């Protein structure tokens, strides 16, 4: 038996390699994840009222920086990220990255103002039955398609110092809800590991 | 395998992602 | 007096890999749930491990959350509560009331092998222990919060002869806290007073 | 942008040391009690007796056995009280109050058993948020800090004590003031910078 | 000896379990 | 300093003041 799930992604902050805050979960079509501090607007993740006694000094500074932040929003089965911040954020989504032929650990960078497509539900999909064609790993391995992660300010990977996400100072994780339910429904029939 | 039940599962996701 | 209100979620569950809590609680409202390695989101009688995030995992975990697959039953019926091992891989069970029903070292860990099931609690003889804990004084009442607290793990053992000796050495594990009984232990713990010696605020 | 009323107001998180422990409890009645009993289904008690931490040392295990009765707070005519239930101390960190008696901003405050203190006052709060709007967005975004509380039970932590930060305490606890958060997201997002 | 208040409270508690 | 931001703390000071003065306040 499956629901429509109520919230379309999930969304948990970090500093670092702490988690820092309670888990956001968003049911309206857009959101912003931002550097302020409203506790309860249902479509806004006020990052800057969050408390992190352990937090550093590049931390705190970078938290200054983050501002407007990203708006994210989920439209015709796709979801985007538009980069409201007076800095650049830095997405890792591995759907995006495949679409492009990029490296699945690519970070790309969205300066201020500008935008990304980071999902298409349609792609995905069309890779999870491909995928099943190919066994149980290959649709196991989907989870990773369905998390993606963003840094505020700070880059990581490639040329960057930081070649972690838990080495940069404020970063987010997001969960897509509906391509997980999707995977739900494939690997609950691929077979038992006996 | 794949099992049956998994090509139909994915099958009707790829219909339901395609008319969205 | 204090208000009672019966719990809206007979149980809690936490993940942990290791030593690190992975995902959020989850609170059970329906009598049986199961605790699988999928990836559901949004079914309240399923907690699905397999969503669950860790960017820092290691191998080891990531090989054995794919064993986890069907995972396990819990269920709450008549005062006890049942755990059905659903998984092709083995369960272990801590349960603090199992332990000492059978009388067992209070730390064994019990195999719950697929296919098989183990009563993990028993709320009758929990009571039992509670009102016969208040004749031996505040610690011996203020210790059996752990009784409502049972700990298990997906595929791998611990304990006893196993390698691993703690349960924060496997990879896949579950803490289950049992709402009904903390409550009961709640009525009689307020009512036990304080430590015999008191502590100081510098030490 | 716009606001909605906060449904709770108040938000508490539990630490041992250095770790959180347990989930965040949110208020929703204007006052509640923070003890170290079990009962986990009563909307005016978080219980941190039930909360779990495997491996927690034996110096955190003994301050749990000394929360008993705990701390009550109370929301009340724009201000925030606590009241020390418990027969062991309990040690608050408010910048707000150590402002309004003027003591410096990181203070740590003994409430001794059978003892309130005052913790909180929404209205200086508001009069120092319209003077920091005079004073450039830093001084509005540093109010943030204005609007937690720490306060730790048994043990003290500060200049008088052997333990120098709250995360060198056994059991502490973290309010978040909703109410003075949302005031302050008002005049924040208006600051620019 | 024991807190008689506690032993009452179990004592509920226990017809409680076996109803 | 911005005007908008002179103003939210304008009507928030009188919130503040009617917190000081509800109806029910006997003290």
């Amino acid at each position: 038996t499956y629901s429509e799930p109520a919230f379309w992604c999930s969304i948990a902050y970090y500093e670092l390699n702490q988690r820092v805050g309670e888990t956001f979960h968003a049911s309206q079509p857009s959101l912003t994840v931002d550097g302020f501090t409203d506790p309860s607007n249902s479509e806004r993740f006020c990052l800057g009222l969050l408390s992190n006694v352990n937090r550093n000094a590049t931390v705190e500074m970078t938290r200054r920086h983050i501002g407007r932040g990203v708006r994210l929003y989920y439209i015709g089965g796709e979801v985007f990220a538009e980069c409201l911040s007076d800095s650049a954020i830095f997405v890792q989504s591995p759907n995006c990255n495949q679409r492009y032929g990029w490296h699945p650990a690519t970070v790309c960078k969205i300066p201020p103002g500008c935008n990304l497509k980071i999902f298409n539900n349609q792609e995905f999909a069309a890779l999870l039955a491909q995928s099943v064609n190919q066994g149980f790993e290959a649709v196991y391995q989907l989870t990773r398609m369905c998390t993606i992660r963003m840094s505020f300010v700070k880059g990581w990977g490639a040329e960057y110092r930081r070649q972690t996400v838990t080495s940069t100072p404020c970063w987010i994780e997001l969960h897509l809800n509906g391509p997980l339910q999707w995977l739900d429904k494939v690997l609950t029939q691929m077979g038992s590991p006996s | 395998g794949p099992p049956p039940a998994a090509v139909e599962a994915a099958r009707q996701i790829l219909r339901e992602a395609q008319q969205q």
